[PDB]
RNA sequence: GAGCUACCUAAAAACAAUUUUAUGAAUCAACUCGUCUAUGUGGCAAAAUAGUGAGAAGAUUUUUAGGUAGAGGUGAAAAGCCU
């Protein structure tokens, strides 16, 4: 009966594993958006080349 | 290389011989120290009686710490614990060689290892047949009070009610400023003071065009020999050779101190009652109680004080 | 097994012999006078002989707000309010003019310091001088009183909300808005509790000390 | 510890203090070579435009062990001749006042409670 | 504060050639018995240590290849085996790292 | 005056000191042999010793888990501490870490360096300082003295 | 020589949230300015930094191009500004 902590990468570190974990954080804010406008707004709000 | 090289006691010893040498060196400490336990049966020097104006030897002790203490009047006295530890008489000079009117006895306490010491010090002790001691000190002793070298000294050499003087090196404070070294006021915090808060003010006057010798300036504070005068002895523990001395003693805990009868005017010839040459336990004239107290002291295990 | 705190040595470079010498003296006084078991927050009545009179006795009853000291110099503070005037006396357990110590009410409180009771309402500080002792159960654990006191206006003796005090006995919700509680958390040092070289483990020392105390009996 | 300009609580029943006034009394002088004032030390108050002598009977600063620390700086008013201005003191007074060098028997007589 | 006078080479030569400012000769330099290279008495040999770390890097490279990714540290003991060696009974149930080279003489 | 203080001042401050030591400890647990500056390795050695003590307490201990969680930033190491390192050091009462000084860093800062490792690891053995043999001239004379002393009472 | 700065012409921009109202109104960002103190004083800087402050839908601020030239220009006059 030992509650080992989940083996996941840190959220704040400066690595590739930690970046891919901050990507799922915003991606989850789309999953959890009720309306389709919010989903499309989140997916397109940030402009890049 | 055909040049100087460094060595220490452990460099060439094997794993087994490392333990063997440690046990051997400690073995020698045991036998040597038990040889000198009986001064009076080893050709003791003649024991002269006390005459007025005599000064007897003192002891070197280690500073254990402090504790509270109470008197039958209910007052609380902070007291310091001094342990007499491997204290032996080491060297004797006569009045002529010391160049003083009085003679000198060098005592030493707190036996130490033999492994990082100069050959000179080790030879000095090998002649005397003692393990090396941490520190030497010199005591001024009159001719009647001379004691043969190699004679151990014990806390019972002092008795409750006598006043004593302790000298030891003070705690070092490193390089310090002028406020903490000499208690200078300093300068204001605000109202326009620019980069001058803890600084010394004007060194001197404009006329003399120099700084007087002995002007107080920033420097290294502490680590100096200081002495405290007129400290009462409240109690002596004969089993552990502990002396209870009123008030504070210079130095840190585990610091070696020099204990000798007080030189203040009041207690000029108080050593009449005390063992004049020294306290000999080998004589065994009467066996001392484990704890010696001063009459005013309220001993623990006594009934609670009721100022009826 | 309740080992009185004063027996536990503080860490440092002082010799163990200095402690052994003191313990023997401490045990000697305890035989003459019995020092009851008590904790911070328990109410005590201490009868001491006054030195300003002819051995006449004085009595003071209060809650033990603080316990501190090692060896024969250990002390405990206890507060009360008399005719609407708070007073605190810092008694010395081994002072030879303490005639008797009676634990009127034995209990434990959420914190081991109750200095904040200076800023709490007077009710939490006032205790009846004439109150009779309450029963105790030896083969039981001491009760832990979980009372959370109510404070008077914010200007306090100290900043009890700050994380260094770690007070768990004050109703911070009533007296402080969440904005203040958030701001006060800017003085929090989360690493302190998790650095292993700052913890002084006394289990072995307590075990050896407990055996010696019983052996002397 | 009471100093110059400290704020004090008169613990008599005398009219000079008893009467509620928007300003408390403030210490103007401490009768010592040391500027600090402790239990049993006289001080000169400025109370309602009047300069009046007084005696400290308690303070918030810690003292030696086995003495009582109060929550307020308590003071009693004494006349120029030294007789207390007020006739009663209902607040506890420490018993150390008896043995301190000085004249405190008059104040002790007026005090019913001692701590 | 600025200099009132230029400082002479004779004054400067005393300051910067004072013994306090000279390089102190070292008495703690000795030879390593195995390699015959120089070392200080209280520090490890920098040549023998260099052998160990180069082998250590090779082993750590092999460990990474076996794991294949981050956060794959085993919960069981590890052991290193060289060509011509097979796990013993005591070696059962322990991660095994295999090295192409023969067992080094120092490594035991 | 810094008499009696048992810590070095490292990093940007007190919190920065812990995090710097925490990363070194995390590396030591994963790799079991680490190179760092002598001062930093000396500072981290104490935490390396105590961490193993917490592992010995056991997996089910909650205080050990919280402490292990804080210090090991990579959470895969938590099973390693409780199930690999702690079982290894069951017999010992202490002295789990071996720390030695290696030549100065050849990087223009000439830092004083040290290699810190846990005892019993799988890596190639370090070239430790080995004492002389009993067959040497000085040792034999000491060995000769030992035999006589024991045999003759 | 008006790519700085003073003033002007033409063509363009920016001002969230909150309360008032219907505003050279209010609180306060972005933005504009530079009150007080400390640091700095061959400095990060030939006028800055860090705090603290004033204005912040207007006589506001900003961008681009053009104009006025030394016996002169510009000036909500400080004999200010015109690299
Ligand atoms: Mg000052
Ligand atoms: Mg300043
Ligand atoms: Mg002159
Ligand atoms: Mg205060
Ligand atoms: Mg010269
Ligand atoms: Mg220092
Ligand atoms: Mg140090
Ligand atoms: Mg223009
Ligand atoms: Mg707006
Ligand atoms: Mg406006
Ligand atoms: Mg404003
Ligand atoms: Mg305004
Ligand atoms: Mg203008
Ligand atoms: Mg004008
Ligand atoms: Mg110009
Ligand atoms: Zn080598």
């Amino acid at each position: 009966v030992a509650r080992y902590p989940p083996i996941v990468a840190s959220m704040t570190a400066d690595s590739k594993a930690a970046r891919q974990r901050r990507v799922q954080r915003w991606q989850a804010t789309v999953h959890a958006a009720p309306s389709v406008d919010e989903k499309i707004r989140i997916l397109t709000k940030m402009q890049f080349k | 290389l055909h040049s100087k090289s460094s060595t220490w006691w452990d460099e060439h010893l094997s794993e087994e011989n490392l333990s063997f040498v440690k046990q051997l060196v400690s073995d020698e400490n045991k036998t040597q120290l038990t040889s000198k336990l009986n001064p009076l049966k080893d050709e003791p020097w003649p024991l002269h009686p006390w005459e007025p104006g005599s000064f007897r030897v003192g002891l070197i002790a280690l500073k254990l710490g402090m504790m509270p203490l109470w008197t039958k009047d209910g007052q609380k006295h902070a007291v310091t614990l001094l342990q007499v530890q491997d204290c032996h008489v080491l060297k004797y000079t006569p009045k002529e060689d010391h160049n003083g009117k009085i003679a000198a006895l060098t005592v030493g306490g707190k036996t130490v290892s033999r492994f990082y010491k100069p050959d000179s010090r080790l030879e000095f002790y090998r002649d005397l047949g003692l393990p090396p001691k941490q520190i030497h000190k010199i005591f001024h002793v009159t001719d009647n009070a001379v004691i043969k070298p190699g004679t151990p000294l014990y806390a019972a050499h002092f008795r409750p009610g006598q006043y004593v003087d302790v000298t030891a090196k003070t705690i070092g404070k490193g390089f310090q400023g002028v406020m903490k070294r000499w208690g200078f006021k300093g300068q204001p915090a605000s109202h326009g003071q620019t980069k001058t808060h803890r600084r010394p003010g004007a060194i001197s006057t404009g006329d003399i065009a120099r700084v007087w010798p002995g002007t107080k300036m920033p420097g290294r504070m502490g680590n100096q020999n200081r002495t405290v005068y007129g400290l009462k002895v409240w109690r002596v523990n004969t089993k552990h050779n502990i002396i209870y001395v009123n008030g504070s003693v210079p130095g840190h805990k585990n610091c070696l101190v020099k204990i000798k009868d007080s030189t203040l005017p009041a207690y000029k010839d108080s050593c009449k009652n005390l063992p004049f040459p020294t306290y000999f336990p080998d004589g065994d004239e009467e066996e001392l109680p484990e704890d010696l107290f001063d009459e005013s002291v309220w001993q623990p295990s006594e009934p609670s004080i009721t100022f009826a | 097994r309740f080992l009185s705190p004063e027996f536990i040595p503080p860490r440092g470079r002082t010799n163990p012999l200095k402690f052994k010498i003191e313990r023997k003296d401490m045990l000697d006084r305890r035989k003459v006078l019995p020092i009851p078991e008590f904790y911070v927050g328990s109410i005590l009545r201490v009868t001491t002989a006054d030195p300003y009179a002819s051995g006449k006795t004085s009595q003071f009853l209060g809650i033990c707000i603080k316990r501190s000291g090692n060896g024969l110099g250990a002390t405990f503070t206890l507060r009360n309010t008399i005719e609407g005037q708070g007073v605190e006396i810092c008694f010395e357990l081994y002072n030879p003019r303490i005639q008797e110590i009676q634990v009127v009410k034995l209990e434990k409180r959420l914190d081991d310091n109750l200095l904040y009771l200076r800023d709490a309402l007077p009710e939490y500080s006032t205790f009846d001088v004439n109150m009779k002792p309450v029963p105790q159960e030896a083969c039981q654990e001491v009760p832990v009183n979980k009372l959370k006191v109510k404070m008077k206006p914010k200007p306090w003796s100290k900043r009890w909300e700050r994380p260094n005090f770690n007070i768990k006995g004050i109703r911070f919700d009533l007296a402080l808005t969440e904005e203040q509680m958030k701001e006060a958390q800017k003085w929090n040092k989360p690493w302190i509790e998790f650095d292993m070289m700052r913890e002084y483990d006394t289990s072995k020392i307590e075990a050896a000390l407990w055996e010696e105390i019983e052996a002397s009996k | 510890a009471v100093q110059k300009m400290t704020r004090v609580r008169v613990v008599d029943n005398s009219a000079l203090g008893s009467t509620p006034y928007h300003r408390p009394p403030r210490c103007i002088h401490v009768y010592n070579k040391s500027g600090v004032g402790k239990v049993g030390d006289q001080i000169l108050l400025a109370i309602r435009g009047q300069k009046k002598k007084a005696l400290i009977v308690g303070h918030r600063m810690p003292g030696s062990r086995m003495t009582p620390k109060f929550d307020s700086n308590n003071v009693v008013l004494i006349e120029d001749n030294g007789n207390p201005v007020g006739t009663r003191i209902k607040i506890p007074i420490p018993t150390s006042l008896r043995r301190r060098e000085g004249e405190y028997s008059k104040v002790l007589a007026i005090a019913q409670n001692f701590v | 504060a600025a200099p009132k006078n230029r400082r002479t080479i004779e004054v400067n030569r005393c300051r910067r050639r004072n013994p306090q400012k000279l390089i102190k000769i070292k008495n703690n330099i000795d030879i390593c018995p195995e390699c015959g290279h120089l070392k200080q008495k209280h520090v490890l040999c920098g040549y023998c240590y260099e052998k160990v770390r180069q082998e250590t890097t090779k082993i750590r490279q092999q460990i990474g290849a076996q794991e294949g990714g981050p956060f794959r540290a085993p919960s069981v003991e590890t052991m290193v085996l060289y060509t011509g060696e097979k796990p013993s009974e005591k070696d059962q149930g322990k991660r095994i790292v295999e090295r192409n080279i023969k067992r080094p003489s120092w490594f035991t | 005056i810094s008499h009696g203080r048992v810590y070095r001042r490292l990093g940007l401050g007190p919190e920065s000191r812990i995090h710097l030591l925490r990363n070194l400890l995390t590396g030591l647990v994963r790799h079991e042999r680490i190179e760092a500056t002598w001062a930093r390795a000396d500072e981290m050695r104490g935490y390396a010793e105590k961490l193993i003590d917490y592992g010995k307490l056991g997996d089910t201990n909650e205080r050990a888990m919280r402490m292990a969680d804080f210090w090991l930033t990579e959470k895969d190491l938590i099973p390693k501490l409780f199930k690999v390192l702690a079982p290894r050091f069951q017999g010992q009462n202490g002295n789990y870490t071996r720390m030695l000084q290696i030549p100065n860093r050849k990087e223009q800062d000439r830092a004083k360096m040290a290699v810190i490792e846990y005892k019993g690891n799988y890596l190639p053995p370090l070239p430790l300082p080995h004492r002389d043999s009993n067959l040497t001239l000085l040792n034999q004379l000491l060995l000769g003295l030992q035999q006589d002393l024991h045999h003759n009472q």
